[PDB]
């Protein structure tokens, strides 16, 4: 506090004098460049240290209220670029005479610094920083910061090349933007809203950290009302406003809790909720963009918490928020499909996050009834990929998770059932009838998240319907993909083994068809990906085959059809047989793979495969085959096996002759 | 030559107890005679340790349990240990460390239950492995006859080992 | 497996037939064998297979025909050449066999003309021959070199082959066979002329097949030929023009690759002919170069390898010419300078190195002609961009920044200004490289090693203050980044824990060590600054927080442990040695490192008979000084250095001259006191081990200063016997101790000195009977044999005085200390023989899996029995006095050393003894004798070396006065039974002053402190003793006062007076009179150390009255 005030009050009085000499020298000035370079970079350095020992006292006002400084901040801002990145962390004063100056002598810097290049990129706090750190490492600090690059290396270490240099220009340039003025928040917004770029991560961290750290019930509302009115009425494109919504929410959903003014003005933004303008494309974009934005931030404003501290319902906020998703009966046209349905979903899916905190049984259900959409499906039903991929652009899984959460958190405390329809009709559950549509797949993923903790005999017939739809539909997602088959079919199998008592009311009544065709299918395919990818494929279906075997519809006719492969120069015998061993595992070796149901000597054709090949599949198939045929034939009628004993005998002979050893 | 294994406790146990249950006479004193008929053959040290485990066991198996005043049963479970899971490496060093824990758990199990109840002290050294990632009235009856037959083997065994 | 079977089917079946039965075979014996990955398993399978395979095909088609055999042999040779590169080496005799087979196979192909299998075959055979560069044989090289030269000097074969000729001819020419290398090299002229004069007129356009070979040849043989002047520029240069077209055909880029590679490995006279083309072909040469550099080729690095090389020629002739030969140079490199600026527009990427390396080559020399801060100042600014921006996640491989830094080094090989601004920048660039040194490959690791020695060389030549601050901060970064510790054996882990407890620390030292002893010379002043700078910095390093950290957390984390009940035990423990935790894990993390390497740094660097007097005289003083706050490893760096200094003669001779520059030796003497005391008093057995390495060694060095004084080595060796063999650490340091001093003026004193000596010696021989362990013992044996004179009458009085035949067996075995009644027959239970054995079981620590558990659990149980059959009127009853005491002593000490290994086990053993110390208070005397008497000798254990047994003990007492105060049974029992209260304090005060005051003092104080919370509250009994509290100080104060032999005692005693503060709550009012009289009577009897206490009492008691 002594030598600190020493070094500064003089540093203002000389900061007046023999500094600006060098500066204007440089800006005006082969000898000329060396003089410019030494003089400036020196004075830069000095200003660095000088503002650093400015900040541990009555600065800020001592910063921005005395004299001869801003100019110096800005001049070397208007000569070069590289030996300028380090004199750039410092600054950020407030009040007039300055605000203008910064935005001016600044935007122009980003110009000579910030292109729209393609994606590449790679009191409180201060008292935490002084009173928290120790001495042993501190002395690394004090000997690191005075001049030299341990100044700024210490607080960093612990297309390609130049896009990287630009990249660090953003590093300093938004890095220090984490902890300061408001316009300093504003430009970042602009920049995030061009396209996408491994700037992403740095922006997320930056913005998140802004909301957490600032906290000041003043600065807080400033950044909020601020980027809001940066979404105020003004001529900007489309991305800039959606990206304005994404990096605004991520400005808010991880922020200080005193919502005050944003939530206040929320009176006005509710008042802008309603409109119309058809069309001239323009207010089309601005409608399905403005109109779909505020609802978006609004709804996880009601994310969590101070909701029950608002005790409200805005009485009428339900009205439009529930109206519009249910609606747009209108046919497509006007390019109002995938650029308005996409954010027409947010109204509903996210508005629910204003139902859960107003949810106490029937009215919630009716927020989840009755149908009419198919908001975001059909749109993306002609697109999308996997579960997560089904999730984001759709942004319907991503809500219906927490939805099923608070909905089971409100399904269990009243009671619990073990009957299927008496839970369907009362609660949302009534939607679990499947349908003929394209939005079956999403609804199916929502079930992928119910079954985790929902079940059991409840959603019953749908499981089997979801065995019926994957034919056309599963084939319709191209084929599925590896993880595609697994998630869809593997889960329906998953839930189905997940029970005993109730797959018997689908094992005595319903299995007869649904199962039969399903297993038929499952086998026929499962050989394919395995004779393409890896072994476990068969098993990934086989085992469930076994879980199912306790009934079925005897589809072994085709199981030996598939065995009865071609001849050598194709390892398809295997493809056919491993199934057959799978078969043999159980059930009177499944009626003895129908060996006398379709034809009469298919069995004989099995023998007829092994003898031809020593192959690692035909032997073991034959092995266990003769096994349970022999154990059953020592405990069942012998005439059945005897012919086989004769056939294998024939084989053994042929193998001794045809080749000695192997 | 097999009555002492090179290492595997399970061969040795199953062999020893094939020597012990029927071949060794049901009489106390007659077993005392069968002893030196069987000792000299090893021509190999620590026999008498084997002596003790055969005899202390035989004379202690069930006059001693309920008339007091574990290493053979954890022995048979340590013969079903090597017949299943776990082979070599420091995993077997957690099985020898858990063998330390249980070999202490024989006559300690009483005293530690005395401290509190049946499940206390059980993990012992493995409790640190788990941690990283009726008290007075309880002490009083163990010191009486609560399970002093559990004191018999830890005697014998602690003597057998060195 | 199936490979042996199949090959034994269709090879011998191939002996009588062929066709399909070959190819299938060869695909079979191929594919399975192919997938062979790891060695051992896959290797051992594949060895037999490949062997029978090589030979089999050899004599197979060798003894067959054509028809289709040729096709099978063809295929096998293909699959084999792809089997060799994979199956590393290990196929040498097999290899030479395969190669002569390959030429035999082309030979059989000589009879038949035209066709295509000749080409498949021929090429494949060739590639088998090519991938043979293991060599190192003898005739294996000439056997093929001669005959390929033979078949090449004559054959008019077309083209579909000629690559092989020059391929081989270079391949063998790169080995060595002398007169072959000659005859070949001369004979090449022919081929060169054929193909080059061919490429001028016979064919309008270049031909790839024979260029392939030709350029391979002239590339491969000329490194051995040398003196190239004429043929290279034409040939090479042309090939560059020829790839400066390209269309679609593959291998096009490799045509370009073979020559430029040629030129780089010819950088001598050839590159001179290119020097001449720095004007007409100044654009041409580097335009074929750089234009290649941009092409997306597998030989991008052809661009550098030619570039970097011909830049070696630039700086070369550029410097070995005159001034006339300068400007035409500056032209080229200023085009590079433009590659430095315009990369702002277009990222040269790989070429950004070029220009750095560019502003390297000529800037090593053309700099000299003209001022050039332009270059280098720009480069400099650039390297500060590329490193400070490493605040980007660009994995700008830290092998890149010493390409840049290498270049920065010769860029920096010149300086002459000093304009501030360069100071900070160059400085950080140094530190970055000095920090980029762990992360490398080992190869590039040596590259950057070489970098740092260079760039430092320049800085040393230049500015005379900076380099120092370099070494300090750069050492700081290393030693702080140390975290975590790379030392996670027992004893060493123990010292490092006794310090502090919880990119390798180790790695960096290779760089530092290897830097100071790399290229010799100039390493001088360099390495000196390096040393002392590293020091003074560390000196203040631990001096930061560590110093505080010990005495801090030892009273901090102990406070978080501290509660109303535990604070007493903690006071007890403050007497053995501290809590060992540390507060300030920063200084406490890096400084361990600092010593810890600092051995591995200082041991191998500047150690010459000129550095090693200044080393001692200087380095001694401030170190030991800085230890005067007490810390093992801190001491561990002192003797390592002190005895490693090869001055056992100047230091010894000097010291003798002082007894019959000296000030350092006055310190030499000075440390001995505080030193030995530190061992005995505070040093916990593991940390005791630590300090003792370090107190062994200094003496070991000052031999003549180890004149008399046996208390050192006795504790030394005596630990260094059966305790430290577990790692030859403590043991080792001792042989040399005796040997060196065994004839270092220790001759006058022997009969009195060497009984102590054999006295220890016995537990390194005579235990180790009960740097390999046995070898330690052997060195013992040698060590003793050399003597002969008095190895005997020593270990006599030794073994006898130690007795070791202490046979307790309780009242000489009357009957059975603890019968039993189980079998109800031949009970044998007795146990009198079953005690001193269990004693040795708590001492065992050997088979802690079997021994500790059932041995201890057993002893416990046996304890239970003896506890019980002690109630009737048999021998047991009045039998408790021998029985019970004699085991009882070893019961708490069981709970303590059980602490180390028993854990949950020791846990229950503790309260077990504690219930056993409450019992005979809540019952009767006779058994009171026991615990109170032995433990009454446990705070005699503390004044022994014994340590934690004392804390355990205090924890016993504190509960036994609790069991008296609980055992009311009418205060009629209070007076009638005489075990506690009055009887206590008698035993206690008398305990305070028995032995004058020495190894008994640290007992009384512990007691009072351990009981204090109870002395606080219990009625008028709080009265009389408070007066006797005044004798206590009077006791203990004077007690240690006169015989103040360092603290440990001096402190806990004062703490007992900080229990005398409790009285001061105005009571009974005779205190105001008598109790106030005493402090008055204390000035005239001020007893040397009561001073601070006396006066205190005066003001304090006149205070409230």
């Amino acid at each position: 506090d002594s030598w600190w005030a020493k070094d500064s009050p003089l540093e203002t009085k000389m900061a007046v004098l023999a500094l600006l000499a060098k500066i204007l020298q440089i800006d005006s000035s082969v000898f000329t460049t060396y003089i410019s370079l030494l003089a400036d970079t020196k004075l830069d350095l000095h200003l660095k240290g000088q503002a650093v020992t400015l900040l541990p006292f009555f600065t800020s006002l001592t910063g921005g209220s005395l004299e001869e400084l801003r100019r110096v901040l800005e001049q070397l801002i208007v000569a070069h670029f590289p030996m300028q990145s380090r004199e750039f962390p410092p600054g950020t004063p407030r009040f007039n005479n300055y605000v203008d100056c910064m935005k001016k002598f600044l935007d122009a810097l980003e110009l000579s610094q910030s292109p729209m290049l393609l994606e590449l990129m790679t009191r409180r706090g201060s008292c935490v920083t002084q009173v928290g750190l120790l001495e042993s490492v501190y002395e690394m600090f004090r000997k690191d910061d005075p001049r030299l690059s341990f100044t700024r290396q210490s607080f960093v270490d612990r297309t390609k090349l130049n896009e990287s240099t630009f990249d660090t220009q953003i590093t300093k340039k938004m890095g220090y933007y984490k902890i300061l003025d408001v316009m300093y928040s504003r430009l970042p917004k602009d920049d995030v809203h061009a396209k996408e770029s491994k700037i992403n991560q740095v922006f997320h961290g930056s913005c998140i950290t802004e909301g957490n750290e600032l906290t000041k019930t003043l600065i807080k509302l400033c950044y909020d009302a601020f980027t809001e009115n940066m979404a105020g009425e003004n001529q900007l494109l489309e991305r800039r406003r959606l990206y304005h919504c994404a990096a605004y929410n991520c400005a808010i959903s991880v922020i200080c809790c005193v919502f005050n003014e944003l939530k206040f003005y929320q009176g006005f933004l509710f008042s802008e909720k309603p409109e119309k303008n058809l069309l001239i494309f323009e207010n089309l974009i601005d409608l399905k963009r403005r109109y779909n934005f505020p609802v978006e931030v609004e709804v996880p404003m009601e994310r969590k918490k101070k909701y029950i501290e608002i005790r409200k319902e805005a009485r009428e906020a339900a009205n439009g928020d529930s109206d519009g998703p249910s609606y747009m009966s209108s046919l497509s046209y006007l390019a109002d499909s995938t650029l308005s349905e996409e954010m027409s979903q947010f109204d509903f899916s996210t508005g629910v996050q204003s139902y859960s905190y107003s949810s106490q049984d029937p009215r919630p259900a009716t927020g989840r009834f009755r149908r009419r959409e198919q908001r975001d499906p059909t749109v993306h039903d002609d697109v999308l990929e996997l579960e997560m991929d089904e999730l984001n652009r759709h942004e319907c899984m991503a809500p219906l998770t927490a939805l099923v959460k608070h909905m089971h958190r409100s399904l269990g405390p009243p009671q619990g059932e073990e009957d299927s329809v008496p839970r369907d009709l009362p609660s949302w559950m009534k939607f679990l009838h499947g349908k003929l549509g394209n939005p079956i797949v999403p609804l199916n993923i929502r079930l992928f998240l119910a079954k985790l903790v929902i079940n059991t005999e409840e959603v019953f017939r749908p499981y089997a319907k979801h065995w019926l739809s994957p034919l056309l539909q599963l084939a319709a997602s191209e084929n599925n993909g590896g993880e595609g088959i697994h998630y869809m079919v593997v889960e329906i199998v998953a839930t189905i083994l997940s029970w005993t008592g109730l797959a018997t009311p689908t094992g005595v009544p319903k299995d007869e068809v649904l199962a039969n065709r399903l297993l038929n299918f499952l086998m026929k395919h499962v050989f394919h990906p395995k004779r393409a990818v890896f072994r476990h494929n068969l098993e990934i279906i086989k085992t469930l085959v076994e879980c199912w075997k306790d009934c079925l519809s005897i589809p072994y006719r085709l199981i030996f059809e598939k065995f009865s492969g071609k001849d050598p120069n194709s390892k398809d015998n295997s493809v056919g047989i491993q199934l057959l061993g799978i078969v043999m595992a159980n059930d009177l070796p499944p009626y003895d793979p129908q060996c006398g149901i379709q034809s009469s000597e298919y069995f004989q054709a099995l023998v007829n495969n092994m003898s031809f090949v020593r192959y690692k599949e035909v032997y073991a198939a034959a092995a266990e085959v003769l096994g349970l045929i022999l154990r059953y034939v020592m405990e069942r009628k012998n005439i059945l096996e005897e012919s086989l004993c004769e056939l294998v005998a024939k084989q053994l002979k042929q193998h001794q002759n045809t080749m000695e050893d192997k | 030559q097999g009555l002492i294994d090179e290492n595997p406790g399970l061969q040795l146990i199953i062999r020893n107890f094939w020597s012990h249950e029927t071949r060794l006479p049901s009489n106390t004193l007659d077993r005392l005679l069968a002893l030196n008929s069987l000792y000299s053959p090893k021509i190999e040290v620590h026999f008498l340790s084997l002596a003790t485990n055969f005899l202390l066991e035989m004379t202690s198996m069930s006059p001693d349990y309920p008339n007091p005043m574990x290493x053979x049963x954890x022995x048979x479970x340590x013969x079903x240990x090597x017949x299943x899971x776990x082979x070599x490496x420091x995993x077997x060093x957690x099985x020898x460390x858990x063998x330390x824990x249980x070999x202490x758990x024989x006559x300690x199990x009483x005293x530690x239950x005395x401290x509190x109840x049946x499940x206390x002290x059980x993990x012992x050294x493995x409790x640190x492995x788990x941690x990283x990632x009726s008290y007075r009235h309880g002490d009083l009856p163990d010191i009486q006859i609560k399970h002093s037959s559990l004191i018999t083997p830890l005697q014998a065994v602690a003597q057998r080992d060195p | 497996c199936s490979l042996l079977r199949l090959q034994e089917t269709l090879s011998a079946a191939d002996r009588c037939g062929a066709a399909l039965a070959g190819h299938q075979l060869i695909r079979g014996l191929g594919q399975e064998c192919v997938l062979s990955s790891s060695p051992a398993v896959l290797a051992l399978q594949t060895s037999l297979v490949f062997s029978r395979d090589f030979g089999l095909l050899v004599f197979v088609r060798k003894s067959l025909n054509s028809i289709e055999f040729r096709e099978c042999r063809e295929e096998i040779l293909k699959f084999l050449c792809i089997f060799l590169e994979k199956m590393g080496q290990k196929i040498a005799p097999y290899s030479v066999e395969i190669k002569n087979t390959c030429t035999s196979v082309y030979t059989k192909d000589r009879a038949a003309k035209c066709k295509i299998p000749a080409l498949d075959l021929l090429i494949k055979l060739l590639q088998t021959f090519r991938s043979s560069r293991l060599m190192d044989e003898f005739k294996i090289g000439e056997l093929f070199s001669k005959f390929y030269g033979e078949l090449a000097l004559k054959k008019k074969i077309p083209d579909t082959v000629l690559e092989k000729v020059y391929e081989l001819l270079g391949l063998l020419g790169e080995v060595h066979p002398s007169e072959m290398i000659n005859n070949a090299e001369n004979l090449f002229r022919a081929f060169l002329g054929e193909l080059k004069t061919q490429m001028t007129s016979a064919v309008r356009e270049p031909k790839l097949p024979v260029l392939a070979g030709c350029l391979k040849g002239l590339s491969s043989l000329l490194c051995n030929f040398t003196k190239s002047m004429e043929e290279d520029p034409q040939t090479s240069r042309e090939i560059f023009n020829f790839v400066l077209k390209a269309i679609r055909p593959q291998i096009d880029l490799k045509r370009y690759a073979v020559p430029s590679a040629g030129l780089r490995l010819f950088a001598l006279h050839a590159s001179q002919f290119s020097t001449c083309l720095l004007d007409n072909y100044v654009s041409l040469f580097e335009v074929l170069l750089k234009w290649c550099a941009h092409t997306n080729v597998e030989l991008k690095k052809a661009a550098l390898s030619a570039l970097e090389s011909f830049l070696k020629q630039v700086s070369n002739m550029v410097a070995k010419n005159a001034e006339m030969h300068k400007n035409k140079l500056q032209y080229f490199m200023e085009q590079f300078y433009g590659i430095i600026r315009n990369v702002d527009s277009n990222n040269k990427e790989l070429s950004i190195a070029i220009r750095g390396y560019g502003l390297f080559a000529g800037p090593c020399k053309v700099i000299n002609a003209k001022d050039v801060d332009f270059m280098y100042v720009e480069l400099i600014q650039r390297c500060k961009q590329m490193f400070l921006t490493q605040t980007d996640t660009g994995d700008d491989r830290v092998y890149q920044m010493p390409s840049f830094l290498q270049s920065v080094a010769s860029v920096l090989l010149y300086l002459d200004t000093v304009p501030e601004v360069y100071t900070p920048v160059l400085e950080h660039l140094v530190v970055m490289q000095i920090d980029s040194f762990p992360q490398y490959s080992p190869k590039m690791q040596l590259v950057c090693c070489r970098a740092i020695v260079k760039v430092f060389l320049a800085l040393a030549a230049k500015g005379p203050v900076l380099r120092n601050c370099i070494s300090t901060v750069v050492h700081q970064g290393l030693i702080r980044i140390c975290s975590k510790p790379v030392v996670l054996s027992e004893s060493e882990d123990h010292r490092a824990s006794g310090e502090v407890r919880t990119k390798d620390y180790v790695d960096l030292f290779r760089h530092l060590l290897s830097s100071d002893q790399m290229m010799d010379s100039i390493l001088a002043d360099e390495a000196f600054f390096s040393v002392n700078s590293s020091s003074e910095s560390l000196n203040h390093l631990l001096y930061d927080e560590f110093v505080k950290s010990v005495l801090k957390i030892v009273e901090k984390l102990d406070l978080t442990l501290e509660i109303q009940t535990v604070g007493e035990q903690e006071n007890g423990d403050e007497a053995p040695g501290v809590w060992m935790i540390p507060t300030s894990d920063p200084a406490a993390n890096l400084h361990p490192a600092k010593p810890k390497d600092f051995s591995a740094f200082i041991n191998l660097v500047e150690f010459c008979r000129e550095i090693l007097p200044e080393k001692q005289a200087e380095f001694f003083e401030p170190w030991v000084y800085s230890f005067s706050y007490e810390l093992i490893l801190q001491s561990t760096r002192l003797p390592l250095i002190s005895g490693f200094y090869k001055l056992l003669s100047i230091t010894v001779r000097n010291a003798k001259k002082i007894k019959y520059k000296y000030s350092c030796f006055a310190l030499f003497v000075k440390f001995g006191k505080e030193v030995a005391v530190k061992m005995k008093q505070y040093k916990d057995e593991l940390l005791a081990s630590c300090l003792t390495f370090l107190l062994s060694l200094p003496h070991n060095i000052i031999e003549l200063d180890v004149r008399a004084y046996v208390p050192a080595l006795q504790m030394a060796f005596k630990l260094g016997l059966s305790y430290t063999p577990l790692a030859e650490v403590g043991l080792n340091a001792l042989e040399e101790w005796s040997i060196y001093i065994d004839r270092h003026v220790m001759q006058p004193y022997y009969k009195d000195i060497l009984p102590c000596l054999d006295g220890y010696l016995k537990t390194s021989a005579l235990s180790d009977e009960t740097i390999s362990l046995e070898e330690i013992r052997i060195r013992v044996v040698q060590m003793l044999g050399s003597l002969g004179g008095q190895i005997n009458k020593n270990l006599l009085t030794v073994t006898s005085s130690d007795e070791m035949m202490k046979s307790y067996v309780a009242w000489d075995r009357e009957k059975r200390l603890s019968f039993a009644v189980p079998f109800r027959e031949m009970k044998p239970v007795i146990f009198l023989d079953v005690f001193l054995p269990r004693v040795t079981e708590l001492a065992l620590t050997a088979s802690d899996r079997q021994t500790k558990v059932a041995a201890c659990e057993l002893l416990h149980s046996m304890v239970m029995f003896m506890l019980g059959k002690a109630t009737q009127m048999p021998e047991g009853g009045q039998g408790a006095p021998p029985m019970y005491q004699l085991y009882k002593r070893t019961f708490p000490v069981l709970l303590r050393l059980a602490c180390d290994v028993d854990q949950v086990t020791r846990q229950l053993y503790e309260p077990l003894v504690m219930q056993l110390i409450h019992w005979f208070t809540n019952n009767k005397k006779f058994e009171s004798q026991d615990t109170v008497a032995l433990l009454e000798a446990i705070l005699d254990g503390i004044v022994d070396p014994v340590d934690s047994t004392l804390r355990d003990f205090c924890g016993r007492c504190i509960r036994e006065f609790l069991k008296w105060s609980i055992k009311q049974i009418t205060p009629q029992q209070q007076e009638k039974s005489p075990v506690n209260t009055k009887s206590l304090f008698k035993r206690l005060y008398s305990l305070a002053l028995h032995p004058n005051a020495f190894k008994r003092l640290g007992a009384s104080l512990a007691f009072n402190n351990i009981y204090r919370e109870f002395r606080e509250e219990e009625s008028l009994v709080e009265q009389f003793v408070f007066e006797a509290l005044v004798i206590y100080m009077e006791s203990l104060a004077l007690a240690h006062a006169d015989e103040k032999s360092l603290g440990t005692i001096q402190q806990c005693c004062d703490a007992i007076d900080h229990l005398c503060r409790i009285i001061e709550k105005k009571h009974v009012s005779l205190n105001k009179a008598k109790k106030r009289r005493l402090p008055r009577g204390f000035p005239p009897s001020a007893s040397l150390c009561l001073l601070d206490l006396v006066k205190w009492l005066l003001a304090h008691c006149g205070r409230p009255q």
